[PDB]
Parts: structure tokens; sequence; C-alpha cells
């Protein structure tokens, strides 16, 4: 028994890019709703990423966590690769941040809690996942976070989320994910990342020297967490379990209610 | 509320755009629906 295109019916497109298309879809027997990501072999080969693709899908197919988009399986035909994915219906955190400009402390602490949980699980499996930019975070039907840039995409900045050890070209480890979490926490509360600048050269400077400032509305609890996360030395950044124990996180997060 | 189709009806429809263009299709189908085919006598 293998996965087959025959197993599925295909709904509206969710995104399109040079590498392919993502569709809303449905497994025929169960009527289970999911997303089908469809990748052009020609473009993959032309990009020389066939080895890289196999590695990424292999990694994602073994991650099983409520805040990570599941990859249920994959298959191919003569000209396309097909990834069977969990569907997240409420869009990206990126869009939500556009709409609201800034998040309050309860939404922020709750999102950071879900991400730290997902990342702790990833590290337990020796998986490092630094790119947790808002556009790579989907929202499930209950508004819960889903890290969505495992696998493969159909498609002075971006540097914005890089840790000092990475931009300086040194050895890096899973502690890059703690730096990301700090950048993201700041961006959630402030509406922009902390080291934003006009030029590549100047953004490098601010990161490498860890130079940033808090708006006056950012509370002491929030400043304390973000400062602990944005340490130049990776070993001085907290463990994820310590983030989940932080007083500001524990006080402001919430679990679902009426 | 969301509709689903056979994959053969969806995949590559962006690519086959020229083959999905046929003058008079909707007008002909409409008038086909409205016209009767009379029983074959003799
Ligand atoms: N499993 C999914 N559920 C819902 N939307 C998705 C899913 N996967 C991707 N998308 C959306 O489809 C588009 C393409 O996604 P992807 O191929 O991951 O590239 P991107 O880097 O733009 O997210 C994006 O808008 C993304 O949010």
């Amino acid at each position: 028994r293998q996965w087959a295109l025959e197993d599925f019916e295909i709904g509206r497109p969710l995104g399109k890019g040079k590498f392919g298309n993502v569709y809303l879809a449905r497994e025929k027997q169960s009527k289970f709703i999911l997303a089908l990501k469809v990748l052009f072999k020609a473009q993959l080969e032309k990009a020389g990423v066939e080895h890289q693709l196999r590695r990424e899908v292999e990694i994602q197919s073994h991650l099983r966590h409520p805040n990570i988009l599941r990859l249920y399986g994959y298959f191919h035909d003569a000209t396309r690769v097909y990834l069977i994915l969990e569907y997240a219906p409420l869009g990206t955190v990126y869009r939500e941040l556009q709409k609201l400009s800034k998040f309050d402390e309860q939404r922020t602490a709750t999102y950071i809690t879900e991400l730290a949980n997902a990342l702790s699980y990833c590290h337990s499996k020796r998986v490092i996942h630094r790119d947790i930019k808002p556009e790579n975070l989907l929202l499930g039907s209950a508004g819960e976070l889903k890290i969505a840039n495992f696998g493969w995409s159909v498609h002075a900045g971006t540097l914005d989320y890089l840790p000092p050890e990475m931009i300086e070209g040194r050895m890096h480890d899973e502690k890059v994910d703690l730096w990301s979490l700090g950048v993201l926490c700041y961006e959630f509360l402030v509406g922009k990342p902390p080291f934003e600048a006009n030029t590549y050269q100047e953004t490098y400077k601010r990161i490498s020297r860890v130079e940033f400032t808090f708006p006056d509305f950012v509370t002491e609890g929030a400043r304390d967490l973000i400062s602990r996360l944005l340490k130049h030395n990776p070993s001085q950044r907290p463990m994820l379990r310590e983030v989940l124990e932080h007083p500001w996180i524990t006080a402001n997060s919430s679990k679902p209610s009426n | 509320e969301e509709s689903f189709r056979d994959p053969a009806e969806v995949l590559g429809t962006g690519a086959e755009v020229d083959y999905l263009e046929q003058f008079g299709t909707s007008s002909f189908k409409e008038s086909a629906l409205r016209k009767q085919s009379l029983y074959l006598k003799f």
C-alpha cells in the first residue's frame, strides 16, 4: 500500500511559486481535509536541490507535535513531487501582526510558550529550527501556532533574525533557536525586529554588538526575558525549559477557555 | 462549503490555458441544454 494521487481530491490553491503549488485537498476515503503541496521535478532538478528536498521531508515526516505542521506522507509521479500536509486554516502570524501592528502581552506570552514547546521537542530530537519568522508560522483552527516552514517551500533583511555567531561565521548550535525566540518576542511586542537598519553593513553591526533599545511601553518582565534570550554568548542564553518557567511567561500566558 | 475535484481537472490548468480556451463554449452549452433532440422516426 503506497500513497497515490488517486487517494485525493483537490480544492482551491493556497499559494503558488516557482517550485510549485499548494492546494486545499481532501483524502477521498476519509474525507479528511488537508493540504497538498505539489512540486515541479523540473524546477527541483534545475535548482539541484533533490538531495536537500529528500533530507527535509525525511526530517519533517518524523516530527509529531501540536505546534508543528505534520507531514503525513509523500509520493511522486513522472513530473511532480507531492507532500501531504496538515492544513492550517487561519493564515500566518505575519498577517495577524500586519492587521494588529503589535500584540499584547497575553497573546505574545502564549505564542512564545507554544514556540518554546515546539522547539524543546525539536531539540530533544536533535533538530535545530532557527527560522521562526512570523511568515513561517501558521495558525490552526483554535488560533494555536504551527511552525510551517519544515519541508520545502513553493518559492539587509532576513539577517534580522540571525544570531551573532552565525553572521560572524563561527560554529553554531541549537542555541541559535533561543536567539530567534528573543527576536520574535521583541517583534511581537514592538511590531518590528530589534536590529532593523537601512543597510546590510549597519544591521551586521547592531547584531554583532547586540545593540538595541526597548520602547518605553515594554514592561520589566518582557525586557528581562528578551535580554536573557539576546545574549551574545550562546551558552549564556537560557534553556527552553527556563523560558517556559519565566515569571513573565507564566503570568501572562493562557490556555483555552470560554 | 469548499469544493473538491479530481486531480486531473485541477493540476496543470494554469499551464494548459490555451487549450482551455474555446470560442462559443458557454453559448453552445446553454443552447444545447434548451434544445430538444427529437426521436428518430424512419
Ligand atoms: N499546510 C498549509 N496550510 C495552510 N497554508 C499553507 C500550508 N502550507 C503553505 N501554506 C501557505 O501557502 C503559501 C506557500 O507556502 P510555502 O510553500 O511554505 O512558502 P512560504 O515560504 O511562502 O510559506 C504560503 O502563503 C503559506 O502560508
